[PDB]
DNA sequence: GAAGCCACATCCTCTG
DNA sequence: CAGAGGATGTGGCTTC
């Protein structure tokens, strides 16, 4: 099974969603070991790929994202000038500054796919 | 830093460059950073008399200073009979920031 | 070999032992199953979660998934967690969409292994 | 003071 | 055989 029977419950009463669920402190985790200037470069040309890898400093939890199903409603670079705004646990759910290559994050309950997947049994 | 209080190698070493009764076992080589071996396990022997470990040789003092190099302390002059040199430009960002 | 528990029950993993040294040739390498049938030939990578030093380096950290039990020749925990801390190390599937479990308290790196105090 | 660091120790290996 | 190097125990020394 993809996900779990209760999908919507689990988000909504597992300490590890709900202290996702807030807006956290997140940061670009990719190519540690690289000086500021190329850090600040791959994190752009992989956004405009589609992919990164961003972790919730706060809580030490760290994810590598795909922006798909290029884009449009999943990496937006005009939102706001210097910036660019899965199934995690069996539950279907859902901006860094490009100079600093840290910003802010949350995770959102997907409802929508939630419906698919769990209609997939 | 730590170098202060218990003793190192580089720290040690240079104990006996720049002392002129010593050059009997090394010596500066030259103007720019580098240094001989005078007798290769009379050294070790000497640094097994400060850290109290008899069983010390050459290969044993030898493996310690070729860790120097992926951290940029010294380097080696390549080719010579037991000759590297210190990296000092390098000593002072491994003993104070940016 | 041996498997534990995960925040996702459709994937598990190795035992890693309590407290280990700082890049050390794993007691046992890691193996990660895929229960729900994933294509023999999907990537896996692991990012070390923790309050402090949030993503630790790693070696041999991607690994191919095949016969539906990914396994790492040999990972390495080099970036440390600290004392009593453990990683809450990240486990990402390649695939559309790619699915993740979460796993807290998985290793405690420090320099020494426990060695007899 | 065990729990993390630290900077060699001691080791056996290649490979020029 | 020197010389770079992985692996793994070792001992002194700051930090919780």
């Amino acid at each position: 099974p993809r996900v779990v029977p209760d999908q919507r419950s689990k988000f909504e009463n597992e300490e590890f969603f709900r202290k996702l669920s807030r807006e956290c402190e997140i940061k670009y985790t990719g190519f540690r070991d690289r000086p500021h200037e190329e850090r600040q470069a791959r994190f752009q040309n992989a956004c405009r790929d589609g992919r990164s890898e961003i972790a919730f400093v706060a809580t030490g939890t760290n994810l590598s994202l795909q922006f798909f199903p290029p884009s449009r409603e999943y990496v937006d670079l005009e939102r706001e000038a210097g910036k660019v705004y899965m199934i995690l646990n069996g539950v279907c759910v859902i901006w860094i500054d490009l100079q600093r290559l840290d910003g802010m994050g949350c995770l959102e309950f997907d409802e929508e796919r939630a419906q698919q997947e769990d209609a997939l049994a | 830093m730590p170098g202060s209080g218990q003793i190192q190698l580089w720290q040690f070493l240079l104990e006996l460059l720049s002392d002129s009764a010593n050059a009997s076992c090394i010596t500066w080589e030259g103007t720019n950073g580098e240094f001989k071996m005078t007798d290769p396990d009379e050294v070790a022997r000497r640094w097994g008399e400060r850290k109290s470990k008899p069983n010390m040789n050459y290969d044993k003092l030898s493996r310690a200073l070729r860790y120097y190099y992926d951290k940029n302390i010294m380097t080696k002059v390549h080719g010579k009979r037991y000759a590297y040199k210190f990296d000092f430009h390098g000593i002072a960002q491994a003993l104070q920031p940016h | 070999a041996e498997l534990v528990r995960t925040d996702s029950p459709n994937f598990l993993c190795s035992v890693l032992p309590s407290h280990w040294r700082c890049n050390k040739t794993l007691p046992v390498a890691f193996k990660v199953v895929a229960l729900g049938e994933v294509p023999d030939g999907t990537v896996v990578t692991v990012m070390a979660g923790n309050d402090e030093n949030y993503s630790a380096e790693l070696r041999n950290a991607s690994a191919v998934m095949k016969n539906q039990v990914a396994r790492f020749n040999d990972l390495r925990f080099v970036g440390r967690s600290g004392r009593g801390k453990s990683f809450t190390l990240t486990i990402t599937v390649f695939t559309n969409p790619p699915q993740v479990a979460t796993y807290h308290r998985a290793i405690k790196v420090t320099v020494d292994g426990p060695r007899e105090p």
